[PDB]
RNA sequence: UACGGUGCUGAAGCAACAAAUGCCCUGCUUCCAGGAAAAGCCUCUAAGCAUCAGGUAACAUCAAAUCGUACCCCAAACCG
RNA sequence: UGAAGGUGUACUGUGAGGUAUGCUGGAGGUAUCAGAAGUGCGAAUGCUGACAUAAGUAACGAUAAAGCGGGUGAAAAGCCCGCUCGCCGGAAGACCAAGGGUUCCUGUCCAACGUUAAUCGGGGCAGGGUGAGUCGACCCCUAAGGCGAGGCCGAAAGGCGUAGUCGAUGGGAAACAGGUUAAUAUUCCUGUACUUGGUGUUACUGCGAAGGGGGGACGGAGAAGGCUAUGUUGGCCGGGCG
RNA sequence: AGGACCGAACCGACUAAUGUCGAAAAAUUAGCGGAUGACUUGUGGCUGGGGGUGAAAGGCCAAUCAAACCGGGAGAUAGCU
RNA sequence: UAAGGUGAUAUGAACCGUUAUAACCGGCGAUUUCCGAAUGGGGAAACCCAGUGUGUUUCGACACACUAUCAUUAACUGAAUCCAUAGGUUAAUGAGGCGAACCGGGGGAACUGAAACAUCUAAGUACCCCGAGGAAAAGAAAUCAACCGAGAUUCCCCCAGUAGCGGCGAGCGAACGGGGAGGAGCCCAGAGCCUGAAUCAGUGUGUGUGUUAGUGGAAGCGUCUGGAAAGGCGCGCGAUACAGGGUGACAGCCCCGUACACAAAAAUGCACAUGCUGUGAGCUCGAUGAGUAGGGCGGGACACGUGGUAUCCUGUCUGAAUAUGGGGGGACCAUCCUCCAAGGCUAAAUACUCCUGACUGACCGAUAGUGAACCAGUACCGUGAGGGAAAGGCGAAAAGAAC
């Protein structure tokens, strides 16, 4: 009866994704915390 | 930013004690303005963004030696 | 710095083949050797599509360790130590009592 | 015309029935070539290496099957491949 | 052979790598890809004598 | 006929009538609640330059790169 | 010439426990007296794993419905082909976008997976399969909005915002029948098209913007007229004489 | 002409039964209301936590809301079990 | 260095060598797709779209180079008004981001404790932000002491849970003085004769050398038991080497090693001779840091909560004297003692381990030990931030079971 995840690739992207992040000052450290954990999928892409 | 350009007075902390002693942290900007001074060596006004002492302080010196000073630190005028 | 070498007549000191004598076929990277007619153990080939198919028993010479094994005099008569020398410009082994030169 | 490198783009002659039924029944030759290749490019290779006629070049990009064995997945490489069709001075 | 292609001319030097490529690198490729080839090994010593050659041709 | 289909040949191929929520219609009538933008497209001249460069036709020729193309899609393949 | 561990037995001590030995195990163990502790568990709706119970009980996911024959194979209610029967048909049919990402198709294999069996499968294992100047994206244009050189503002991080530059859900060039594979087709092949560019010749010739103007460029409802997709009838055609 | 009328798609959710370790963490069956508008819907945007948004119920803000979620202060504190 | 190699799961295939341009390990080179500060513009990271100049070409075209922003910097242009400044082009030049703690600065909670709670505490702690460096900061007295004199900072031990502070509750809590670690001192607010002599900051350059490849590197047998000997058993035999690890059961002597002795073409990490673009000595006379010290108001820092409160920092408003002078000595004042602010630099002791080697554990031994002994920050869960598993051992050797 409809669900909390619909899902669009672009609004994904353009949401979480690695230019997203890399944009702001927290989506930095975003992906200084992913790295320094040493994770496979840094983000969606 | 608030701050002087002669003196460096930027807006320090701290707090605002009542009748209590109720701490609660407040500021303290400084009474900073935009005014233009007459450079009577280059013939032409200039716009500096001082406080109220800097004033007095560009009355004590002369405004070339805030002026060799600003310009020394790698700031503008 | 291999003491113990492809063309070299090696005595065995333990194992179930204690007191024989053979030629080394191949020393390997882990540390093995293997000798003609010594560890013959009876594997069971499978009788593989590709190339020959023997189906059967077969006696097969397996690995030993290095140091189960020790090269032969040849005028003693029995089980040495090597060593190392220079011997001229070059390097060369040697036995270790009655020290001549392999 | 650009040379060495018109040799590092056509990789093998992909062997199969549509490979098979475009070389006697329509006059053409399915390859796999270099990720890039262009239409231009491999024309002129095939214009070279081959040495025959071509009338136009057609080109697909083939996806990595994802194969999987004991454990772990394997994604297979992407490669692209050229149906090239010869005009009628043709042999292989 | 690197020692020998070393006393080589500049422009002959290419000569050697598009005789690499032409044929051998090519040929083998196609060679090997088409099911004409036990010899694999001719594969590899050609990729390393390209490469030879190509770093040769790096003097200035 | 591997009994799956391949090859061969192949007559007529019309009018009437009914008819959309399709199209003419981004039209016409009207009502007020008064109904995006910006390029391509046409046109106008500024700064320049005339034996040129440019513009308009007619023909010839060359080019049109790269990515997606399978399959599901009111569903056993998406969201639960 | 059998350690620890496991498993039994027979003694022995007031108790925590000790001692000796047959089986298993196949390599470590540790007296004594000291020293140090992650030092002793049945409970915490304790934590993790394994195994019970209800129990061979409920259930097997729509009340659209199956039946028989022949084939395959060890085996067929369920698979394949056949003849009936039934159900959807503004869908339970056929094409797209989104989203999945090989599920497509061929050969072979039923351990698990499928709420049963399985020769079948969206299951496993190999191989094959996605062909574009015109379809869509990218590309030229912009909306909402985003980012934003200088700039203004802000303890710092940063906020706002101009010139710009992004941003389709909108605007902007042109292809349709027919055929074919196991799987692609407006993409390949037969036929007939059109488009927008570049370069050369010939004959003419005032062209020229980041600038102006035109257009693009536009709501709701309503009404009628004209048409076609589409059907229906007759005619023509081939078959039929049940 | 109409926040007109009846009525399918579409949107909703009034009654009843069913289901309540379900077919389903809100559905099915039979009826039910709106159905040219204060309508509905796709795509893409914006609003963020004492903050948003709210034809206002303390409703809604990813099955969580009189103050979300994740991480950190942190082994909070517990005269209680 | 070297007789075997082509990394592993993992055999197989096809070839290279063998007293030495195989393989291997080093040093310095070349190569270094695309994303990523990302930097030609853009963008949904690993994609799309460009511009200007060079050489070539057979029309089709490629090929390599350069183009981000910003800061200091010169050059040339440049406005509203005459030169003007703003501003616009190019070359030179550095910055940009990332990484674990440590450190300096800017901001800065709450739970909690007080048996409630507001002062207070937790605490300038958590956290956020900026900026460094191998350490950083601090630092040569406008210090602190008691008529005795000490002589920059930093850290450790005391002093001392003392003196103080405090709803005088909870709590917080010094200094002087003494032991040590450690040692070190100078420039500018300028003039004479005289000047390269002390001093460092680079270049080449020397040995004492050490670092990233290394090499050598001692000495065991006969029997019995067992699948297998290192074991029991008997004589040995080396030890500047019985640290340690392997090998078919416990090895000083079978092998790796171990002490121990020697290693480097290059890249070097260094410390002394050291020619030297370049830098300034001895000594006269004279100067000795103003919108500052201090004060009023409001805050903060000092153990010290405004209190009788010294002292430092300041937001605001003010304002001295300047060596016949000024600060400090814990309200304040007067003689004595003390130092010279408002300008600067500075090594070591100390903190710290993302990281590369040794070496040790009354540390763990697969529910332990890192979340992770195993292809784990994986599978899987979540829109996302983020959370986050389970899963070791055949044997001595695959001899992995022909038929
Ligand atoms: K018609
Ligand atoms: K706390
Ligand atoms: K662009
Ligand atoms: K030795
Ligand atoms: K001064
Ligand atoms: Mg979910
Ligand atoms: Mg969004
Ligand atoms: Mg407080
Ligand atoms: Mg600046
Ligand atoms: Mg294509
Ligand atoms: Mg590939
Ligand atoms: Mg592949
Ligand atoms: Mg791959
Ligand atoms: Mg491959
Ligand atoms: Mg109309
Ligand atoms: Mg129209
Ligand atoms: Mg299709
Ligand atoms: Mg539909
Ligand atoms: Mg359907
Ligand atoms: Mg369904
Ligand atoms: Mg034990
Ligand atoms: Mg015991
Ligand atoms: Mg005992
Ligand atoms: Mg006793
Ligand atoms: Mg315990
Ligand atoms: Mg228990
Ligand atoms: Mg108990
Ligand atoms: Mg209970
Ligand atoms: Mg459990
Ligand atoms: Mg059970
Ligand atoms: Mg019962
Ligand atoms: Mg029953
Ligand atoms: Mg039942
Ligand atoms: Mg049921
Ligand atoms: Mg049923
Ligand atoms: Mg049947
Ligand atoms: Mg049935
Ligand atoms: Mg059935
Ligand atoms: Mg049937
Ligand atoms: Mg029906
Ligand atoms: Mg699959
Ligand atoms: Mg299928
Ligand atoms: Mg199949
Ligand atoms: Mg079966
Ligand atoms: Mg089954
Ligand atoms: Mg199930
Ligand atoms: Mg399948
Ligand atoms: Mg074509
Ligand atoms: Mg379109
Ligand atoms: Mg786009
Ligand atoms: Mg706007
Ligand atoms: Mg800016
Ligand atoms: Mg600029
Ligand atoms: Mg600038
Ligand atoms: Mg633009
Ligand atoms: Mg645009
Ligand atoms: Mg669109
Ligand atoms: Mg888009
Ligand atoms: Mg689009
Ligand atoms: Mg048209
Ligand atoms: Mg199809
Ligand atoms: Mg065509
Ligand atoms: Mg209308
Ligand atoms: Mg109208
Ligand atoms: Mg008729
Ligand atoms: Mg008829
Ligand atoms: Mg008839
Ligand atoms: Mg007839
Ligand atoms: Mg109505
Ligand atoms: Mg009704
Ligand atoms: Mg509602
Ligand atoms: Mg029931
Ligand atoms: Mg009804
Ligand atoms: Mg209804
Ligand atoms: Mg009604
Ligand atoms: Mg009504
Ligand atoms: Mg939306
Ligand atoms: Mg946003
Ligand atoms: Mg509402
Ligand atoms: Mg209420
Ligand atoms: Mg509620
Ligand atoms: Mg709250
Ligand atoms: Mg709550
Ligand atoms: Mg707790
Ligand atoms: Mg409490
Ligand atoms: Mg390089
Ligand atoms: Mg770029
Ligand atoms: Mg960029
Ligand atoms: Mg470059
Ligand atoms: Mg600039
Ligand atoms: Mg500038
Ligand atoms: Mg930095
Ligand atoms: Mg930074
Ligand atoms: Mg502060
Ligand atoms: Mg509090
Ligand atoms: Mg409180
Ligand atoms: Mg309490
Ligand atoms: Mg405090
Ligand atoms: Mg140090
Ligand atoms: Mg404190
Ligand atoms: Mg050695
Ligand atoms: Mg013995
Ligand atoms: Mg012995
Ligand atoms: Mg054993
Ligand atoms: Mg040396
Ligand atoms: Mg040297
Ligand atoms: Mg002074
Ligand atoms: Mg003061
Ligand atoms: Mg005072
Ligand atoms: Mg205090
Ligand atoms: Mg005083
Ligand atoms: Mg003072
Ligand atoms: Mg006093
Ligand atoms: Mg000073
Ligand atoms: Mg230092
Ligand atoms: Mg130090
Ligand atoms: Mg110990
Ligand atoms: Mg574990
Ligand atoms: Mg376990
Ligand atoms: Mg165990
Ligand atoms: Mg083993």
């Amino acid at each position: 009866m409809k669900r909390t995840f619909q899902p669009s690739v672009l609004k994904r992207n353009r949401s979480h994704g690695f230019r997203a992040r890399m944009a702001t000052k927290n989506g930095r450290q975003v992906l200084a915390r992913r790295r320094a954990k040493g994770r496979a999928r840094l983000t969606v892409s | 930013s608030r701050v002087c350009q002669v003196t460096g007075k930027r807006p320090v902390t701290g707090n605002n004690r009542s009748h209590a002693l109720n701490a609660t942290k407040r500021r303290f900007l400084p009474n900073l303005h935009s005014h233009r001074f007459w450079v009577e060596s280059e013939k032409r006004f200039v716009t500096l963004r001082v406080s109220a002492k800097g004033m007095r302080v560009i009355d004590k010196k002369g405004i070339d030696t805030v002026l060799a000073e600003l310009r020394a630190r790698g700031e503008k005028y | 710095a291999a003491k113990i070498r492809r063309d070299d007549e090696v005595i065995v000191l333990t194992g179930k083949d204690k007191g024989k004598r053979g030629k080394v076929k191949n020393v390997l990277s882990s540390g093995k050797v293997i000798v003609e007619g010594i560890n013959l153990v009876k594997k069971h080939q499978k009788p593989v599509p590709a190339l020959n198919q023997p189906g059967g028993i077969v006696e097969k010479e397996a690995a030993i360790q290095v140091s189960n094994v020790a090269i032969f005099n040849a005028a003693t008569g029995k089980a040495d130590r090597v060593g190392f020398r220079f011997e001229d410009g070059k390097k060369v082994r040697f036995f270790k009592s009655n020290s001549e030169t392999i | 015309i650009r040379e060495e490198r018109l040799l590092k783009v056509l990789r093998a002659p992909h062997v199969s029935e549509k490979a098979s039924t475009a070389m006697e029944k329509s006059n053409t030759i399915v390859l796999k070539v270099a990720k890039d290749a262009t239409k231009a490019e491999i024309k002129a290779a095939v214009q070279k290496l081959f040495e025959v006629e071509v009338e136009v070049v057609n080109t697909l990009v083939v996806k990595g099957k994802v194969k999987r064995h004991g454990q772990r997945i394997g994604r297979r490489s992407d490669w692209k491949k050229a149906y090239v069709t010869l005009k009628e001075g043709q042999n292989l | 052979m690197k020692a020998k292609e070393l006393r080589e001319k500049s422009v002959e030097e290419l000569n050697t790598e598009l005789l690499n490529l032409l044929r051998e690198q090519f040929n083998l490729r196609m060679q090997a890809a088409s099911g004409q080839l036990q010899q694999s090994h001719l594969l590899k010593q050609v990729r390393r004598d390209v490469a030879r050659v190509k770093t040769l041709l790096n003097e200035k």
